[PDB]
């Protein structure tokens, strides 16, 4: 199973894995952040359920079903989760198709607006928008719009979203930069 | 069949 | 009746004569069906029973890989234990490992076991509860803590109630013609006069399967274990077993002794009289 | 630490003179595993002798079985020569049909 | 971690041979080599155990591997193809004899990203520029968000960071997950990346604060041949600085 899931913060995420080889005996849940290396988070040996901290692994070998249950999902859980199986201590691990988990953040006080930054050249910053706001990628071809971003000022526990578009032409104004956008609140 | 691996003593 | 599958491994350090010798043998209840010799030319898991040769190449590759893995681990453990006991490097030492699982008549899992020994003495065994380990000496406490930290009991238990029992059911279903048979023992009696006063009255039972058989002697109702010399049940080679039990009797009262044979292939315990 | 092999020389079937059979030498209860086992016909070695693969009983004592095909006769006597670390000199056990 | 892979980034052409070295964790005997492409997941390549071969999976004949008696391993790839560009991981499990402590788990290494190109003449370092917060944001939300834009680089190897007064900062920082292909139609197009750092309004109004955006670009290892007259696109760092305004 390939994601993403888009489970909001504080909810219960549930992943499952498709494993091909029917000969494995012990199963493992690894977590891998983008670019980093897979780190083990769960080990399960007996058929049935097992729980550790916020995580709960589940296994049914007869049907090759492996599942993970993340309780009280946090933004620090957004990663690819992989399942692996082996037949012994130093046997070979075979990984299945992992699943991407993305935990969305809930903003209390949104204040959507679009600004313009000038330095040695022009970009339009669109920040402080709601969590439920789809950001389209490109109205034109000579324009570049990136996806969302989450700034967490930890000195205030203040979490906000942002996105940036830029170009080099006279046909680029911050009022028409986000042609495929939604929120009715501006500068 | 046999087992897959075992830990050294 | 119940059935069992077991694996036996022997590693012998022969210093100066190359790497340690490693021999692995697989039994289904009394019948050797796989074997591996570290000095054999094939270096592969080889069949020894007619009902195992029908497995695909994937099976043989997997069994070869697992056997060689066991051999590597045991070759490491040889040096580990030689250093544990501060033993000389020129001495030849032996590690022996046995593990397996039992099933019932309907095929349900009954029990499992693993036992490891060093130089013929018990080193470390799996308890009956399949969750703890029993260690003999202080050197084995190291291995006990090491295997407890590695959750090895849980992985072995997951191997026993799973892969082991399923493959044993497969073996029993494939070789059902020769593995679920009960050959009754054919019995007879010989009389050898040792001197003019006493004579050896020997009771023979041949061609029985399995090897579990009871040979008893009675002098008019009571078992006299003062002269009954039993003998290790020996394999005939074709798949059956043989066993004899003799007794020294004063010449003239051979008619007062009786040989009783108890085996699962006999409806009633037979009685033999010279 | 060391244990002496128990030797048993016998035949697969009741040895009927003039009919093919097998000659078994079954050693058990020995330790260590290194052991030489030869089958002697009238005193000389037999080279077409196949043995089983090494296993051990519950007391960690090894057991091997050596066998060879033959045809028993009246004048031919057979024996088994076992040499082990626990034996100062090789032990010879003769075959006995009338046993 | 305990597991060490070398190199971390490698850029070579087709038909070449590369070698990946891996020293396992102190106390482990077995060494596993896995391959992770974007299409599939982690594919098992090979596993050695104490010098001998322990397991082999779906691995091409062009791939050789070895484990030396010092427990460190090498993986050699020959006749490289474009499809061979993936992320190769080295893990270590198995516990050496004795009272050696450690978890009975696979400990993965930092990985080594290999990118195979048809020609290295399309490798370009990034250009980094910092855009200062607008007057509107300082007065509207009492905050200040600096943006950093690193454009015109290939391949994808890049790491972006923010340094305030010489200290790498992470609070109030957000970097883009994936770079944006400038021309999504070209197979060998360049990429761009954006990052954002948000502080209070009065903090940016301090004219003595120095904010630097640093982009570590991984490229040629100063051993590859370079014929064109422009500078070697080698592993380097491009930075863009900015001071605080008072107006």
């Amino acid at each position: 199973n390939s994601g993403p899931l888009s489970v909001p913060e504080g909810a219960i995420a549930s992943l499952n894995c498709t494993y091909s080889d029917r000969g494995s005996q012990s199963f493992f849940w690894y977590r891998q952040y983008s670019g980093k290396s897979p780190e083990l988070i769960m080990s399960i040996y007996s058929n049935g359920d097992k729980e550790d901290g916020r995580f709960t692994a589940q296994l049914n070998k007869a049907s090759q079903y492996v599942s993970l249950l993340i309780r009280d999902s946090q933004p620090s859980d957004s990663a690819t989760y992989l399942c692996a199986g082996n037949t012994g201590t130093a046997s070979k691990l075979t990984f299945g198709t992992g699943t991407r988990l993305q935990v969305t953040l809930n903003i209390q006080n949104p204040d959507p607006a679009v600004y313009q930054l000038r330095d040695s050249k022009s970009v339009c910053l669109f920040t402080d928008f709601d969590s439920q706001t789809n950001v389209s990628q490109s109205k034109d071809s000579d324009v570049y719009i990136t996806d969302k971003c989450v700034l967490d000022m930890r000195s205030m526990d203040f979490k906000s979203n942002s996105a940036v578009a830029w170009s080099n032409k006279s046909d680029f104004a911050c009022a028409n930069a986000f042609n495929n956008s939604i929120i009715p609140e501006d500068t | 069949a046999l087992h897959g691996g075992w830990t050294t003593k | 009746g119940s059935h069992s599958m077991r694996y036996f491994f022997t590693s012998v350090s022969r210093p100066g004569r190359g790497e340690p010798r490693f021999i692995a043998v697989g039994y289904v209840d009394d019948t050797q069906f796989v074997r591996f010799d570290s000095d054999a030319a094939s270096q592969r898991m080889e069949p020894r029973a007619p009902w195992i040769e029908q497995e695909g190449p994937e099976y043989w590759d997997q069994e070869t890989r697992n056997v060689k893995a066991q051999s590597q681990t045991d070759r490491v453990d040889l040096g580990t234990l030689r250093g544990y006991y501060n033993q000389s490097e020129a001495g030849s030492h032996t590690i022996q490992i046995m593990y397996g699982c039992d099933v019932g008549s309907d095929g349900r899992f009954l029990r499992g076991y693993r036992q490891d020994a060093y130089d013929g003495k018990d080193y470390i065994a799996l308890n009956e509860d399949l969750r703890s380990w029993t260690a003999a000496d202080m050197a084995a406490q190291i291995t006990k803590r090491k295997w407890e930290a590695a959750h090895e009991a849980e992985q072995l238990r997951a191997y026993l109630d799973g892969t082991c029992v399923e493959w044993l059911r497969r073996y029993l279903e494939n070789g059902k013609e020769t593995l679920q048979r009960t050959d009754p023992p054919k019995t007879h009696m010989t009389h050898h006069p040792i001197s003019d006063h006493e004579a050896t009255l020997r009771c023979w039972a041949l061609g029985f399967y399995p090897a579990e058989i009871t040979l008893t002697w009675q002098r008019d109702g009571e078992d006299q274990t003062q002269d009954t010399e039993l003998v290790e049940t020996r394999p005939a080679g074709d798949g059956t077993f043989q066993k004899w039990a003799a007794v020294v009797v004063p010449s003239g009262e051979e008619q007062r002794y009786t040989c009783h044979v108890q085996h699962e292939g006999l409806p009633k315990p037979l009685t033999l009289r010279w | 630490i060391q244990r002496t092999p128990k030797i048993q020389v016998y035949s697969r079937h009741p040895a009927e003179n003039g009919k093919s059979n097998f000659l078994n030498c079954y050693v058990s209860g020995f330790h260590p595993s290194d052991i030489e086992v030869d089958l002697l016909k009238n005193g000389e070695r037999i080279e077409k002798v196949e043995h089983s693969d090494l296993s051990f009983s519950k007391d960690w004592s090894f057991y091997l079985l050596y066998y060879t095909e033959f045809t028993p006769t009246e004048k031919d006597e057979y024996a088994c020569r076992v040499n082990h670390v626990t034996l100062s000199q090789p032990k010879i056990v003769k075959w006995d049909r009338d046993m | 971690s305990g597991v060490t892979q070398t190199p971390k980034h490698l850029i070579t052409a087709t038909g070449q041979r590369v070698t990946l070295r891996c020293s396992p964790r102190s106390g482990d005997l077995s060494v596993y080599w896995y391959q992770q492409s974007l299409d599939q997941g982690l594919q098992f390549l090979i596993q050695y155990y104490n010098g001998e071969e322990r397991a082999k999976g779906n691995i091409l004949e062009r791939f050789s591997a070895q484990q030396f008696p010092d427990l460190h391993s090498e993986l050699n790839l020959s006749s490289l193809e474009l499809g061979d560009s993936a992320l190769y991981f080295c893990a270590s499990s198995g516990l050496a004899g004795g009272p050696v402590s450690g978890a009975n788990v696979l400990t993965f290494g930092a990985g080594s990203r290999l990118t195979v190109l048809e020609d290295l003449n399309k490798v370009f370092p990034p250009e980094v520029a910092v855009f200062e917060p607008s007057e509107a944001e300082i007065s509207h939300t009492q905050k200040a968000t600096l943006v950093c834009l690193a454009t015109g680089f290939f391949p994808d190897h890049v790491e972006l960071s923010w340094w305030v007064n010489g200290k790498e900062v992470h609070s109030g920082v957000c970097t883009d997950p994936q770079p944006l292909k400038e021309q999504p139609a070209l197979n060998d197009s360049r990429y761009s990346l954006s990052s954002r750092l948000r502080v209070s309004a009065t903090f940016w109004q301090n004219p003595r604060n120095h904010f630097r955006c640093q982009v570590q670009f991984y490229g040629l290892s100063e051993n590859d041949e370079w014929t064109q007259d422009r500078a070697k696109p080698v592993t380097q760092i491009v930075s863009a600085e900015a001071w605080g305004r008072a107006d």
